[PDB]
């Protein structure tokens, strides 16, 4: 009944092959790029983070806040099926589970109605939905909420350059761009609120 | 014996290491360039490992080669070499943010000049050894066997986001200052009479400055980098518990 | 699972056994004339069990000795040794499958 | 314990069996060439095992050796 | 350790050429008078052994005489006669030295098929795995 | 006679070659894709959702919209088939049925006379159109589609954007550029309006 | 005289192996693909038809527009040569005469005249040049055919472009992108125009 | 005290083994290669 | 003394295998490649022309401009090594001495004398450098001499590009982009001075 | 000595390692690298060619490394085919040849760090084991190809910054200064005639 | 010490190892030949000694020349 | 200089030469017993001459014939017939080395 | 090293020796009958030596006015003992060629 | 044209008429001792005909012995070798046929 070892390698192998995806579409990974994306666009700079560093700061956050569905998919599955203690496929089952509840906690009922009419089944409990169901609300889900993290991140850098322009315009110089004058500004109240830090406890907390 | 444990765990004993070490060379700012092909940079991951092979500690035996358990650890010895990777990209990244954020304030590449400039600092200062003592030290004090990144490291390193801007601002703070400040003393001196304004004349005025400032920092900027390097060396050993 | 063992299974052990019978029945061709010699045997099952975890076995003569002692009969010994072979074969057949289509499963080729 | 000892003895394993093979091939050599001259004291029986000895053994050399180039030109077709 | 089978049947190969030389010594000197009586020629035969402390191989430990007693032949005209004209002739019967002719013959290429064989499995070993 | 085992092993090989262009062709990809897009440019955000969560959001809306004749091609021509109930040549013809029907439902007669007069095929009725001329019909069909929900989407951004740059040349500050502000307005309108969850629900009804 | 089977096979084999070849020189693949490359620059939107979609258009318009040339080879060359009304010569060169007078028929006079100084031969008309002198031609003129089409459809676009540039400009907004306010009025330029039904029907008539 | 099998047996697993390990890690490579080469 | 025929056939195999790396450094092909790939640049067309058929029109001229030389290879060289009047080394030193006067006659004296001081042979006259010294000088020629017509080519569109930048400065709508704005004004100078056919002639005569 | 059969099967081993020997031990690594970070600082992204560009290595790494191969023959080919030396003395005085051209092209530092990594104690820098001096060899061609490489790229970014901040001084912010800076960058390169003007530098930098 | 110099002693290198394999092949065949017409002073084993000799000279030099253009392949095919 | 003349030899020409000499020898044995048959012989070195470049001879007797006329010395013919036989072997592989020879260096293995 | 004349041997010249061998003693049976032959003897060593002759055999019995020395017992023993040794030094060589194969080709 | 009666020849008839000769040799020798059995032959030429494009007596050399049988049995050994051996030639070219129309779809 359960796989042979030649099967199981084949399944394995298959999954690192997806490993991109399910970083990208099951874990932590979208939100915070998403949010990151929102904090280079609110400042002056437009590519001076870079791309490479942003995604390398977000795959380190993702293994920060993954660390806890990670360590109960290590407990639950890896270490019964390492131990011979359970088949592989009720260990591949025991796996799979902690993503779904992780991925329930981060979603929203509204679109998990949206998509299980949408594919056209019949469930009753969302602790038993699809996997496959599960993850274009997950997604849907987390950009929403993306977006709203991003727009608060927003008002701030919004409020200081608003600021900078009126004053420019009372003082009576309408030939200087705000802009320039600003970026330090943003810059300085960025650096002296160790404005970073905040972001990770409001975006690593936000999961729970 | 039976030749199955000579052969197997020499295997076991050299790719292991070597995929710590071949990790850390594909992040690091200069063995993981573009200009290199992939063929060099293996051959040098490959000559490391055997050279730097007899301060390795014999791996443990008990995990086997074709297991869940090592597939595992091939995992985790690539995220302690990105770990690496990822830290002295973190560095040269914040003197590309140095140059940009002068070179917007200079209305106007310039990170270019600050990068090329910064990948000079790193191999003047055999910054590339001390990464590679770095790494076999880590052998040591982190063994292959029993030993990954906790949760703390990988919030440390998600960290050093605000150690970049705060380290950028902090070594632009007086160019900034004297970008605004000319700038505001031309706008107010010459708002007497609307009729000239600045538009690009004002492009102008601010771009020759900006540059003149640029080369102000180029005057203290080795300074800076001898901080940020002991900054960035500490959360190096602090990731490898040295 | 995803163990060596648990994937070649017992055409290991089997290929060291058939390789043992083998040795044990050409000691027997070869020592048919040595007077006095006793034809020797290999149980196969309690070999493999030994094999996968970790006693002479003597053969009874189908007719009495001439007088010289031995008890090989070489007609006998010919038909083992080529069963042996045939079985051997195919046991490294089985056993080189293993590796075969474990490689298959790792690389996807 | 140090890798450096495991590579050695790893080393040592591979020079043990080329010594060996080594060994078989000369042997084989000199009781071909003793009963090719016309030497009384060799019989073409144990000429016949030398030389099969000796065969079969370089045969597992070029087995080995087949194996190791092939691991390296597979370990030199890598992302990296 | 490699090679087993190959050091007893290669073993079996020398044992059965040793008797082979015997047997023709026996036959070639079966009508040798020599002289005296005690250094008549007696037919020889080789002692197989087995030493079951796996493989046991066969060692020839050393050519024994028989025991049969000489042909005596009733001749006194022959000069290297005795007393009562009496010439003492080799132990040799031609019946028993046909027997080991053929036994030697079919038990040493037996060895041969055996050992060629032994080879062929070997071959078939390296090839595991392709 | 229906096709001989090997050469029915031969044709769905083939058919598993060409699946990515089944789906980017003969399927609802395009259009998701396409709307996505122009939804993604007319905000400030130029590559913030990223190319793959794009694609992969529009790949899970593109098999639940396609379930019903997913479903009519598994009822109608793999289980006869699987069942030795139908002639492999007739079930292949079982399976191409519903999906010549869906590509029609959601294309237009322009695209078909276009396409028909170019094959010079003398045919009238458009059901019995060869899938050599349907295809490139259908895909002009979903771009077009696609273009008119895009222009649809990207209306209430460009209010936005034009009020902002209205209001600010109000006060005289020409200087300030209008696209730093009006970003986090277009977040603010798309996601206190449920955006994500609307469009995919607006796309996936579209097809009918 | 005659080829032997096994050098027929040869030949034939040799040729499927150039089959990518002939498709960008000697069909109407590359004039197709040049002309949606440009509208698609045109527009502004970059990477929306997607290049999958372009060429997979491209390969459907070229079978439709090469079928007469493919049913004159089917009737001259392949009709005798399975009939074995013509040697293997014959029907290679009954096969090449149409897609020659294809090619002759696309092409420009000072092209021909170009590659034929070039090549050193003496020529007395166009109509039997030698393939050699004919392919570097015909694809010359086809890239230069194809910039022609090209410019004609860049420019309704553009004044689009320029008006929407110039009214923002009256009103005093310097710092509005014209670009992001134009590309809702591109795109329903091309839809109320019926633009893929348009566009596609004037490449395809351009080849006759 | 070592035979033709054991030699066989020990290539095949170190051949297997290592054909393991190199997949997994040009698999896990590849992986980290294409979340880098992502639009930000 | 002649080289057996089974070396002989060994020795020619040998040369196919080396086939590409000729083409690439012995001959005209790398200077036809780099002038149409700097050309396409100079155009705002990023691929249009593509890879394949920029090689395409490459491998006709480099065939064309080589014709004397493989003439004269046929006629000193393979005629009397197929005829038995001399053997197979002079065959192959008559068929390489028409090969070393091409790249001597396109190279560079400096280029010549840089890489004979580093080899570290006695030169007097032009005609007695090794082809092994020949080669790495003739390929710099041809990139210095590739430089400087791309560059010729590249001046009259970056004119093009200035005056449509400035005139747009002109108005004052700085926001337009110019570089859209421009390439139908690019590719138009290209068709009415019909560059594909006169660049090509120049590069053909270059090389005469 | 190895039996004929065995000695043959090891020298056609290693003829399958020769491109590895020419990687990390002769002169092929640093004239790449610096081939491609020039090749970078100009517009261009791949008009050289790799081919090219490996082309020009292979007939470089011969003429520079030509004395390098005629100790090899004479000290080691030479005395192997007149059976005046045996199989492993011949690779060893090969060897020698070799170690001493890598030796000599090392940086002090470098090697200070490898043979504390590798943990063996050596009193003088001349009698470092081959084991570590090839890791320590193309980690300091690296740096200076890497240190040669961008000296060539800063004319070229001079260029394209005096070219930005002309195109920036007229208001012209829009008009992408690398497309500008192009022609100007291959014209710099083709006066100083740098073809020759690198390789002369780089055939004269070894030693 | 020169380009020139050492260029020309692997070229004699070379050319000597191509020449030595042309004389094994042409007294092959030389040796074949007089057999194959009647001589009389030719014996069979010269023939096959020669005939063995020649195949072993051409098959290293047709695995010497798969070792050189694949390892100029590698070189050229490179991901520089 | 590479053409099937210069490849092959005259190992093309020597295995039709030997078949005609077997055919010669044959026909000599089987009329044997044929009275006024005199024994046919062919010249190798003028047949192998002329196929080389584009009628056979009388043997002698070495003992008078016993009446018939019959110059048949079927102890020569046996002779004769068995060495051709050999010969033409070895032609036969020497010529098929040659086609292989020109096979494994056309491609290349 | 590696050159054929260590690569095969002695075994080279083996061959043709056995071949002169067999040539003798077919010469001496051949001319058994005929008086005033003298039977030829090769000795084994002497093209040994030549490698890195063409003796008389003394005969056990006395003639018998033929003054021939050739005895067929003897001829034959050594006819047969020749062609059995000379098929193992076409083993012996024909191996040297075979193994130096395999190792170039590795298969 | 391409097709396997252009390619194969007529080397797809001949193995089997050849097959038909051996069955008529083999009913030949096993009726040697039958009375009354007269010995029947096939001609080659017009069955390989009849087969593209779609059993004669044999004459006794000598008077029979009183049987009625005029079966030669020392010519149906010589015939049937020959036929045994052309037949092998008839397999190796058209197997060869086979093989080199593979090759040619292969490409090697």
């Amino acid at each position: 009944e359960d796989y042979s070892v030649t099967l199981q390698i084949l399944a394995l192998m298959t999954m690192l092959g997806f490993l991109p995806a399910m970083v990208i579409l099951m874990t932590s990974f979208t939100r915070i790029v998403v949010v990151m994306s929102i904090l280079r666009q609110a400042m002056g700079l437009q590519q001076t983070p870079s791309n490479q560093v942003i995604i390398g700061i977000a795959l380190f956050l993702t293994f920060f806040v993954m660390s806890p569905v990670l360590n109960e998919i290590n407990d639950k599955a890896v270490q019964p099926y390492l131990n011979e203690q359970v088949t592989a496929r009720e260990a591949f089952d025991a796996a799979q589970a902690p993503m779904k509840a992780f991925m329930l906690k981060q979603t929203r009922i509204k679109d998990l109605e949206t998509f299980v009419t949408m594919s056209g089944e019949q469930v009753d409990n969302p602790e038993d939905v699809s996997m496959a169901v599960l993850i274009p609300a997950f997604i849907t889900s987390e950009l929403k909420t993306a977006f709203q993290i991003g727009f608060m991140l927003f008002l701030p850098f919004l409020i200081i350059d608003l600021v900078v322009a009126s004053v420019l315009m009372a003082m009576g110089m309408m030939m200087l761009s705000p802009m320039i004058v600003s970026l330090p500004f943003k810059l300085m109240l960025f650096v002296l609120v160790d404005g970073w830090n905040l972001i990770l406890s409001t975006l690593a907390g936000s999961f729970a | 014996e039976y030749p199955t444990s000579v052969v197997l765990d020499w295997i076991a004993n050299y790719f292991w290491p070597y995929v710590r070490i071949s990790s850390m060379l594909m992040v690091m700012t200069v063995t993981g360039a573009r200009f290199v092909s992939p063929r060099i940079r293996l051959y040098l991951g490959l000559a490391i490992t055997f050279a730097v092979m007899p301060a390795i500690p014999a791996v443990p035996q008990d995990i086997e080669l074709l297991s869940f358990r090592g597939f595992m650890t091939i995992a985790e010895q690539m995220i302690i070499g990105i770990a690496m990777g990822m830290v002295t990209q973190f560095m040269i990244q914040t003197f590309v943010l140095l140059g940009q954020i002068l070179g917007m304030q200079s209305s106007l590449l310039l990170g270019q000049l600050f990068m090329f400039l910064t990948t000079m600092f790193f191999l003047a200062t055999d910054g590339h050894l001390k990464m590679l003592q770095l790494v076999v030290f880590s052998f040591k004090t982190l063994p292959i066997g029993s030993g990954s990144l906790n949760a703390v490291d990988f919030r440390e390193m998600a960290g050093w986001l605000g150690i970049m801007f705060q380290t950028a601002l902090s070594m632009s703070l007086s160019g900034i200052i004297a970008l605004l400040t000319i700038n505001l003393s031309f706008g107010v001196m010459t708002r007497a009479a609307p009729q000239l304004n600045i538009f690009s004349l004002g492009f102008a005025f601010a771009l020759m400055v900006g540059l003149l400032l640029c080369w102000y920092i180029l005057a203290g900027l080795y300074s800076h980098y001898e901080m940020f390097w002991t900054v960035g060396e500490a959360q190096i050993c602090r990731l490898i518990r040295l | 699972a995803i163990s060596f063992d648990n994937a070649l299974g017992i055409h290991q052990h089997t290929v060291g056994v058939r390789e043992r019978n083998a040795e044990v029945i050409s000691t027997n061709i070869a020592q048919a004339n040595t007077p006095g010699y006793k034809a020797r045997g290999l149980d196969f099952a309690k070999e493999l069990q030994a094999a996968t975890s970790g006693d002479k076995l003597y053969r009874l003569p189908t007719q009495p000795d001439t007088g010289d002692g031995n008890t090989v009969d070489l007609d006998l010994e010919r038909n083992l040794f080529m069963q042996n072979q045939i079985r051997h074969q195919a046991s490294l057949d089985f056993l080189g499958s293993k590796f075969k289509n474990l490689t298959k499963a790792i690389k996807g080729e | 314990a140090s890798g450096a000892k495991v590579g050695a003895d790893f080393n040592d394993l591979l020079t043990k069996a080329i010594n060996n093979v080594n060994t078989l091939q000369k042997a084989s050599g000199d009781l071909q060439t003793r009963f090719d001259r016309g030497d009384a004291d060799v019989s073409l029986s144990d000429v016949m095992i030398a030389r099969n000895k000796s065969s079969v053994a370089f045969d597992a050399t070029v087995q080995i050796r087949n194996k190791l180039v092939e691991a390296y030109k597979d370990l030199m077709n890598m992302p990296v | 350790s490699l090679f087993n089978v190959f050091n007893v049947t290669g073993s079996a190969m020398s044992a059965e050429s040793v008797r082979l030389n015997t047997t023709s010594s026996n036959l070639a000197n079966a009508d040798s008078v020599s002289s005296s009586a005690k250094d008549t020629y007696k037919a020889r035969h080789a002692v197989f052994g087995a030493e079951l402390s796996d493989t046991v191989p066969v060692k020839v430990m050393g050519i024994v005489e028989s025991d049969k007693p000489l042909s005596a032949e009733y001749n006194p005209d022959h000069p290297l006669a005795n007393e009562e004209g009496y010439i003492y002739k080799p132990n040799v019967n031609v019946m028993e030295e046909m027997a080991n002719m053929i036994s030697a013959s079919r038990a040493y290429q037996t060895n041969v098929q055996v050992a060629d064989s032994s080879k062929q499995m070997l071959l078939r070993t390296l090839q595991m795995g392709q």
